[PDB]
């Protein structure tokens, strides 16, 4: 349970699969998610799968299943800041200590 | 199978409702049950964060009464009488030993009696306050929705480890309909927890929702607060007092 | 809306983050320093820096200007003059349009209340409302209305339409029953008898021309026809149609409530009417 | 040198309180309990100042008449001549008229 | 003495409502009064006003000082700087110069320097709302 | 911790002992007992023949309607004098 | 004035004021005018002429009376015949 995402490359594929399996025609990139267990079946799938769900704040956003297309595709990375730095390549002069 | 909690009160025609998981404290692994959508003006109103400053300063301060006093020049004990004479005497003119300018003497501006600082908001800017500390923890991605508060064991340290990790917060404001229907095994574990509290629907406000990092509803009382804070907007200016009789109030 | 997803990407509001609007906090001057406070705003040492400058009005000697003047009694019996709402005729052609006031009903002073038309209060003594002709021209509505004061020009408007005006008399107690009824059901009270008009205004409500709710209704087709002489207009006959025995509806004086009686002790709690049957309390109430 | 020369102790304060954590609930009583009950009715103090919010002369004046029967001796003594002296203060001194 | 019955039906009128009601709906419209309601379905502009408790459109009066007249449109929901462009290019030909304006983001008021009340009004029930 | 319960109002008539020194007198009236009937009912007050005058309380009712309140006739007939010896 | 009563706190009237003035809604107070009923058999017509007015209030009467009444003074009155009720409301200032 870390909370790092890294999207898949064969995600246009299994999304794809997963509306077929809720269903199904061509351009399945507007069907619009309007019926409430439509949605409640889709990004429940994705979230089994995944492990990534879309939050609270954001699941009234997807409308269309372009806009979930479109929310399992930014890497969400989670690390501490001491862990950001770090690994931001830092010159040869710059020390970083964490007294935590 | 779902749980789908449809908005039961009208929306306007411009805004759809707003959506939310609906999870469940049975499962130490099973969020997602359901999905519950939301009245848009209880839960997504504009930001405000003024309004939150105005109900959490009135909140803490109408209560509040102050009893410290102090004594007057008047109230003090003795010096009734000219300590010495206006003239003859190279010393200043005094006319009491118990004035202000005297070690001993009364205060001349301190504190005086109880005093209370007791003052009403219009309950618009109060209830409109409420709804916008629900768009704020909805919006913040801390409300989470159950369907009902009914733990599979009554100890402390489930509830602490399924906030651990479900990635609440330090803090945990539950909240239930009522006081009388509040399940056995939440009241016991969170009887003993400092940072998980629970509280019922009308017990609801704005400072504990500030102070508490998470807030959990359930789905009745989800319906409670659409009805009780969308009643609101769209009613008459009073006659007399709601307690009172009306044609459709309770 | 851009906004809640602006309170995303920032830390959450706690009670450590909170601030009032930017103009709601003007800052306290207090008198420390060098600009607030040395002298602290009083001035020079004279009679208003020790703090004992005299009473508002006093001009310092000379005769002040609020005593030069003669009394004379602008305001002399402003405490038992009678008072009287104005609800215009395009104010009630608003409430009926948006379903505040129905007029498939008689309108008393209640149903204007409950719409929230008109505000009145009993103390302030205001004696009810008085309907206004402005907005006569474009008033469309059949109407029952029962307003203590009406202009010829307002009866004529109402008249015009198929309506039916009266012109009641409440007391201050009586109007205090009618306006906020609920809040005397709660009184324990049995309904009082409303008092006929003092002598000032027996004149005016035993009039047919001003519609007085103790005229004959013998002489009213006289006066309906007059108006409908005077301002052009063919007077229709309310016999006709379908809401006549909803525009025929009064109730008579001594009585406050439209369905009820006085005497009668509302039950708001089991929702009963207690009727008294003693012959004495029968004679006092049906006085 | 009125300066203390050791820090003092250090103040622990618990903010998961009972009081504290349960700061606040019952505000909206009114609001959300189908107004059975005001909030001014959930505060506890004086009798003569539930509810209500005065200047000085004006607390003075309430607590003589809402409890002024039952006070003590010099202390209703102490609270006349509080009410005498604040009446000639606020009705006969100032800068503002 | 007592003798209780039911005739409890003209208490029942007596008791007023605490929702302010719909409006009922009308053959034609306008409304003798010149109310009419907000049209269906509601028109696609990048923002939108709301109405009032009482269904009337939100354009008030406003004076403060003794002489700052202005008039505030109010329940203003979506982009103001859309209905701030928008209010700038109707008041324009009736003053010659923009109006001088005042968007306020946060409450979503929008505030004109000088009473145009009525022509706000009647614009806005044009645009639909 | 857990919210203590809610305040809430009682459910019925306070009826304060008469005997007591510190109830205040408007609590023990026969208004007191009106006002708590029209609250509570018949079920919850008093009995409902208390809430008309009393024959006594009726004779004095009936003599202010006398001398304050006059009928139409002694109005109209005061009206039309007033008229006449004025024209 | 007293600002603060001894009973209840509250702001007075002075009576002097409404004894003698007339406050019209829109903040106008109105008066007679001094010497009006004096010494009638010594003045001219036309000077008798301008005592029997009623002449509006300055600026500063006119905030003077207003702190010496209270807000029941200052409040729509909606009488049967009043004569100045057409004077209340301010008709068509341009400021
Ligand atoms: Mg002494
Ligand atoms: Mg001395
Ligand atoms: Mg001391
Ligand atoms: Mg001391
Ligand atoms: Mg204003």
């Amino acid at each position: 349970r870390s909370r790092a995402y890294t999207p898949p490359e064969d995600l246009q594929s299994r999304l794809e699969s997963y509306v077929k399996e809720v269903f199904l025609p061509s351009n399945w990139q507007d069907i619009s998610l309007e019926d409430s267990r439509l949605k409640f079946n889709l990004l429940a799938h994705l979230a089994d799968d995944l492990g990534h769900v879309v939050p609270n704040s954001r699941l009234h956003q997807m409308c269309r299943v372009r806009d979930v297309l479109d929310f399992y595709n930014v890497p969400i990375q989670d690390r501490s800041k001491f862990d950001e730095l770090s690994a931001s390549n830092l010159p040869p002069n710059l020390k970083i200590t964490w007294s935590y | 199978e779902p749980v789908l909690r449809k908005v039961e009160l009208p929306v306007p025609t411009h805004r759809r409702p707003v959506q939310a998981w609906v999870e469940s404290l049975r499962g130490f692994e099973q969020e997602r049950v359901g999905l519950a959508d939301l009245h848009p003006d209880v839960f997504a109103t504009a930001p405000r964060l003024d309004i939150l400053h105005q109900v959490a300063m009135w909140q803490k301060n109408f209560k509040r009464i102050s009893y410290a006093k102090t004594k007057t020049r008047a109230e003090v004990r003795g010096g009734g009488r000219k300590p010495w004479p206006q003239k003859g005497t190279g010393r200043a003119r005094h006319g009491s030993i118990r004035s202000p300018l005297w070690r001993g003497g009364g205060v001349a501006h301190g504190p005086r009696g109880p005093t209370s600082y007791y003052y009403m908001l219009p309950m618009k800017v109060r209830a409109l306050g409420l709804k916008v500390a629900l768009t704020v923890k909805l919006a913040q991605d801390d409300l989470h929705i159950m369907d009902s508060l009914e733990l599979p064991t009554g100890d402390p340290q489930y509830l602490t480890e399924l906030a651990h990790y479900r990635r609440w917060g330090d803090s945990v404001l539950l909240v239930d309909l009522t006081h009388e229907e509040m399940p056995q095994s939440i009241v016991e574990a969170t009887s003993r927890l400092k940072t998980f509290n629970l509280i019922p629907a009308v017990g609801l406000n704005v400072h504990s929702m500030l102070k508490h990092q998470t807030l959990v509803l359930t789905l009745p009382t989800v319906a409670f607060l659409e009805d009780k804070l969308l009643w609101q907007d769209s009613r008459y200016r009073p006659l007399y007092p709601f307690s009172l009789p009306y044609s459709d109030f309770p | 809306a851009r906004a809640l997803d602006l309170l995303r990407g920032l830390p959450r509001v706690s009670l450590a983050n909170l601030k009032p609007n930017p103009g709601s906090k003007k800052p306290e001057r207090r008198p420390r320093g060098r600009r607030r406070g040395r002298k602290c705003g009083r001035g020079h040492k004279g009679e208003r820096q020790r703090g004992t400058r005299p009473r508002l009005g006093f001009e310092g000697g000379q005769t002040p200007f609020y005593i030069r003047i003669p009394k004379y009694g602008f305001n002399e019996g402003h405490s038992f003059r009678r008072q009287y709402k104005p609800l215009s005729l395009n104010r009630l052609q608003y409430l009926i349009d948006l379903g505040r006031v129905d007029p498939s009903q008689p309108i008393d002073l209640t149903q204007l209340v409950n719409g929230r038309g008109v505000t009145i209060q009993p103390l302030k003594r205001d004696y009810g409302v008085q309907l206004v002709e402005e907005g006569a021209d474009t008033f469309t509505a059949k109407v029952n209305i029962e307003v203590q004061l009406a202009s010829e020009l307002a009866i004529a408007a109402i008249e015009k339409n198929g309506g039916v005006v009266t012109t009641a008399f409440y007391d201050p107690r009586s109007l205090d029953i009618v306006c906020k009824p609920v809040p005397f059901f709660l009184r324990g009270q049995p309904i009082p008898k409303r008092m006929l008009p003092p002598e000032e205004l027996v004149p005016y409500y035993t009039d047919a021309k001003n519609r007085g709710y103790l005229a004959d209704p013998a002489k009213f087709p006289e006066a309906r026809l007059e108006l409908a002489r005077k301002y052009g207009y063919i007077l229709p006959d309310i016999t006709k149609d379908e809401l006549f025995k909803m525009l025929c509806t009064r109730k008579d004086p001594r009585q406050i409530f439209f369905g009820l009686a006085p005497g009668w002790v509302v039950n708001m709690a089991d929702k009963k009417i207690l009727k008294p049957t003693d012959e004495n309390l029968l004679k006092y109430y049906t006085s | 040198i009125g300066i203390r020369l050791t820090l003092p102790p250090p103040k622990v304060v618990d903010r998961w309180n009972e009081k504290r954590a349960m700061f606040g609930v019952y505000d909206n009583i009114g609001i959300l309990g189908n107004f059975e009950k005001h909030p001014k009715e959930l505060i506890r103090g004086p009798i003569w100042l539930r509810g209500w919010k005065g200047n000085e002369l004006q607390r003075c004046i309430r607590k003589r008449k809402m409890v002024g029967s039952r006070m003590f001796a010099d202390d209703l003594h102490n609270l006349n001549k509080r009410i005498r002296y604040l009446y000639k203060h606020f009705n006969r001194h100032g800068k503002f008229r | 003495f007592v003798e209780s019955v039911d005739e409890y039906q003209f208490v029942e009128r007596l008791l007023p409502a605490t929702r302010i009601p719909d409006p009922p709906k009308h053959e034609h419209y306008p409304t003798p009064s010149g109310w009419q309601p907000p049209r269906d379905p509601p028109p696609n502009l990048p923002y939108f006003v709301r109405r009032s408790r009482m269904h009337n459109i939100p354009v008030y009066k406003d004076i403060t000082h003794g002489n700052r007249q202005m008039t505030v449109i109010r329940k203003v929901e979506g982009d103001i700087w859309a209905l701030q462009k928008d209010v700038e290019d109707f008041l324009s030909p009736l003053l010659g110069k923009t109006p001088v304006t005042q968007v306020n983001e946060v409450t979503g008021t929008l505030r004109i320097k000088g009473y145009f009340d009525q022509e706000l009004k009647a614009w806005l029930l044009e645009k639909g709302f | 911790y857990r919210a203590r319960p809610p305040p809430r109002r009682r459910p019925g008539p306070r009826w304060p002992d008469p005997e007591d020194l510190l109830t205040p007198r408007w609590q023990l009236g026969p208004r007191y007992a009106a006002k708590q009937f029209a609250r509570y009912g018949a079920a919850s007050g008093v009995v409902p023949g208390s809430l008309w005058p009393s024959p006594e309380q009726l004779r004095e009712l009936e003599a202010e309607e006398r001398e304050w309140y006059p009928s139409l006739a002694t109005m109209q007939e005061s009206l039309r004098v007033k008229q006449l010896a004025e024209e | 004035l007293t600002y603060f009563s001894a009973r209840k706190g509250k702001r007075k009237t002075v009576k002097a004021v409404i004894d003698r003035f007339l406050r019209l809604h829109c903040g106008l107070w109105v008066r007679r005018k001094a010497g009006y009923k004096k010494k009638l058999w010594k003045k001219t017509p036309a000077r008798k002429k301008r005592l029997r007015e009623f002449v509006f209030c300055n600026k500063t009467q006119s905030k003077l009376l207003d702190k010496m009444t209270t807000s029941f003074w200052k409040r729509r009155n909606w009488y049967v015949d009043d004569p100045y009720q057409k004077y209340h409301d301010r008709t068509n200032l341009k400021v």
